RNA sequence: GCAGAGGUUCUAGCUACACCCUCUAUAAAAAACUAAGGACCACACGA
């Protein structure tokens, strides 16, 4: 944006809940401890529960 | 197709003058007869442009070198 | 032009399939109407829906 | 009344061997979903594939440990191990042996032959070694199971990738057709361990999907 | 009395319901409001005004 | 109706005149889809030359903001009514309450960014059920001046329309009740001495419920009026 | 892999049934339940009607004599009437009742083979022993909604949405059956919700063809 | 096709933003076609 710095293309309400909610932390939950082998299967072990 | 300009404006580093450029360039593709030295995949005469731009191929002294260039010829035919 | 209107006015299926030829590179500007900065009027590559 | 659309492997654009992006022709709305949710559970679900299960360390016994010359930790020389892609024919319990010593990495080619078990990424550097002294090994115990299943549902326990896909993504969008209103151009964009094709890996699951469907399965 | 008259029902006290997705076929975690507000429609239609 | 009302509806829907309203006690002689006739009770009767009260219903007819002032019968025939009682369900009524909208299954969650800032995502279920469909009455007024050497008649003599033009036009000018009109339809000759057809607002379509002919004394009406 | 199987079809009601299917694997459950939900709410073959025509009424927003309701509701009404066909894919249903009374969807004057399954869906109820509603009630085949504009004549033909949708509300509940003595067998029933102009069993039947026919697009047979 | 007229249709059609052919003072063998269009104040509002 012309008026500052701050970029105008900012996500803005709805996209950032969804990855506050994404990128959050409870101490527990299913499967935690598991050690994965990249981000890949990070998703692989989401989408199958 | 494409999405950015900032490959074109890069070495047109007016983000103006690139506009003036690409639109003779693409005039000149358009109603004039010439063929595109990028090639084409359904892309309007616009994109095109910018393509034949980012590709170091399309910039004003070329495009000044190409009329000059169709003068002599021209008048290389009329003497 | 008259036989051009006519096609257009009924819309022919070879009338859709040339319109999305001719919107393969074209912007359009959105505007909104109260508009205050320079952001207010982009424009975008439209997609027919 | 049961004329449906059917596309043919419109775009099947892959960049590399283990990495495709499949792309249909529309199909009738609601029905990109139910293809590509369909898929990607059979995918991340289920299909019979090889891959380590368990590992016994020679040297090392317990879960958390180190041993010298083995810069990497241990539970890094099994995060390797879940990445060893193997592809097994018939055997289907096969016990792999580990061993090398010298200073450098342990690629997947030190592994013995062991017979028909075949590794489809030699160069997969498992641990690196620093000391010509230090001999590490072990017994990776590889199997053909069916469907990914961590080591928390059941010597060292690893978490298994029977699975041959690695990352399934569909990402379904509007298309068109002359006259009808919004057909759906489904996009699985999908990886692979590389140990079957990605275009192959697609058509084993929709294998695998129909015939769980022979029972119902008309004209 | 609005919890009263929801548990009269058999329905959740909460007022909250598991919302299976449409697509995915999988369960929504944390459990969404599902009820019956009255929606009205605007005169503001699109067709007087495209 | 309103599952979650305010008990004021009722109060709002019966004092306006949109609800046919029963000032006169009884029992229900003859309803119809356009006529409710009331018996009346003796108590309430007149002295002499007593007998019904036709509350005559007002049917589609356009409202100030084009919208469907309609009226249906919420009663039967033999089903008492009392005073003050509600007969005719006007626009946007339900059984005397005040029903302005519907009411559906609403659930609060963001569904992949469809209802990002504030939009709704309703489902073809309510398309499909034909839930939130409104009539809208719009009005084509066409007039008949007094030009110079022969004024403006409404014939459907009209020069340069092919057999298309002249379907949905009656042998005088003038549509047929019903007729699915569409955009650039003719409805209403109105030949100008020398073609003055008022023609269909190119958008608007769908039927034609009524056509309106007023006429001054010193012109015959045509065959339609 | 054991294949699934159809072994119950309850015929809870006529409105409604579950299908069960005895024997699933792991993983499989969810995945034949949402697209079994899916493809039967999306596309199942419907019987819905798809114009009509009063005796007396030019168009649909008129109001007959008589008919204690006005046209367009009566449209409202015949737009859900649970019709099913067996040898025909169109069909013109003659309407003729007299006399004050509702009117019955077993008013229809039905054919053999034309045969409605709810003959207590009220249309109209007649007011008056002299009036008489009469109606060419022509109903077609198809899938999916089709509403009255989006289908490309004289005046007296009211062109009424289409609700080609036997099924009203399908939903797949995972179990855990004991089969044989291997366990996680997901045992899988479908509590699926027609209009009774669909068998449940045939709905599954169909619905599974049509998922392997879309299926096919990319495996061999 | 640039200044006019005529032609097979349908009063009239010469590029009027406009559609075919002829020539510079003469009218017909010929199918697709036609119209250049409209101001100011009050009110309900909506972003």
């Amino acid at each position: 944006s012309p008026a500052n710095g701050e970029p105008i293309i900012v996500p803005s309400q709805d996209v950032v809940l969804g990855l506050y909610y994404m990128t959050r932390d409870c101490v527990n939950a299913k499967g935690e401890g598991m050690v994965l082998t990249g981000p890949k299967e990070a998703e692989r072990l989401y989408r199958s529960g | 197709a494409r999405v950015t300009v900032q490959d074109a404006v890069e070495k047109i580093g007016n983000r103006f003058d690139l506009v003036l450029v690409a639109a003779r360039r693409a005039r000149q593709m358009q109603v004039g007869g010439k063929d595109p030295l990028v090639p084409e995949e359904n892309d309007k005469t616009t994109v095109i442009a910018l393509r034949e731009i980012e590709e170091g191929l399309i910039n004003n002294q070329i495009l000044d070198v190409r009329e000059r260039q169709e003068q002599q010829e021209q008048e290389a035919a009329e003497l | 032009i008259k036989a051009a209107k006519k096609m257009v006015e009924r819309e022919e299926a070879v009338v859709w399939d040339i319109l999305d030829e001719v919107i393969r590179e074209h912007p359009v500007l959105l505007n909104r109407a109260p508009t205050l900065h320079r952001l207010g009027i982009q424009a975008f590559e439209p997609v027919l829906i | 009344v049961t004329e449906f659309l059917k596309p043919r492997l419109v775009d099947i654009e892959q960049v590399s061997s283990t990495h495709a992006k499949v792309t249909l022709e529309p199909l009738e709305r609601g029905f990109g979903h139910t293809l590509g949710n369909a898929l990607r559970r059979i995918l991340l679900s289920s299909m019979p594939g090889c891959a380590v299960t368990e590992v016994e360390i020679d040297g090392v016994l317990h879960e958390y440990s180190t041993k010298e010359g083995v810069q990497e930790d241990i539970l890094e020389i099994l995060l390797n191990l879940k990445g060893l892609a193997v592809r097994v024919q018939g055997k289907d319990e096969v016990i792999l042996t580990l061993n090398k010593s010298g200073i450098g990495p342990v690629t997947a080619a030190d592994i013995t032959h062991d017979g028909d078990v075949e590794i489809v990424k030699p160069q997969h550097v498992i641990c690196h070694l620093t000391d010509e002294n230090a001999s590490i090994s072990m017994r990776i115990k590889v199997q053909r199971g069916r469907g990914y299943v961590p080591a928390s549902t059941r010597r060292l326990l690893v978490d298994a990738c029977y699975s041959p896909v690695e990352r399934i993504a569909y990402n379904v969008e509007a298309a068109r057709v002359e006259q009808r209103t919004d057909l759906d151009k489904l996009v699985i964009e999908m990886e692979t361990n590389g140990t079957i094709d990605p275009e192959e890996a697609i058509r084993r699951a929709a294998t695998i999907l129909a015939e769980q469907l022979e029972a119902f399965v008309d004209l | 009395e609005i919890k009263e008259l929801l548990k009269l029902g058999d329905l959740p006290t909460s007022g909250q319901i598991r919302l299976y997705d449409g697509r995915t076929g999988e369960q929504f975690e944390r459990p969404v409001t599902v009820g019956y507000m009255y929606m009205l429609k605007l005169n503001h239609l699109v067709d007087d005004k495209m | 109706k309103p599952l979650v009302g305010t008990g004021m509806e009722r109060a709002v829907a019966v004092d306006s005149g949109v609800t046919a309203v029963a000032k006169r006690g009884g029992v229900v002689q003859y309803v119809d889809a356009s006529r409710i006739v009331i018996k009346v009770n003796e108590d309430e009767m007149y002295p002499g030359e007593a007998g019904i009260d036709i509350y005559n219903l007002t049917k589609y007819t356009r409202s100030n903001q084009n919208t469907c002032i309609n009226q249906m019968p919420c009663v039967s025939l033999g089903e008492p009514v009392e005073r003050g009682d509600v007969l005719a369900d006007g626009p946007s009524t339900d059984l005397g309450e005040l029903a302005l909208g519907q009411n559906m299954r609403v659930a609060f969650m963001p569904w992949n960014g469809y209802n990002f800032e504030d939009s709704i995502l309703v489902s073809e279920r309510v398309v499909q059920e034909d839930r939130f469909t409104t009539i809208h009455i719009q009005e084509l007024a066409c007039v008949s001046r007094d030009t110079k050497l022969g004024p403006e008649e409404i014939t459907a003599d009209i020069p340069n329309v092919g057999e298309a033009a002249l379907s949905k036009l009656d042998e005088s000018g003038i549509v047929y009740i019903g007729a699915e009109v569409t955009g650039g339809d003719i409805l209403v000759g109105k030949v100008t001495p020398k073609d003055s057809s008022l023609r269909v607002p190119n958008g608007v379509s769908g039927t034609v419920i009524d056509v309106q002919v007023f006429t001054r004394d010193g012109v015959e009406k045509d065959k339609r009026a």
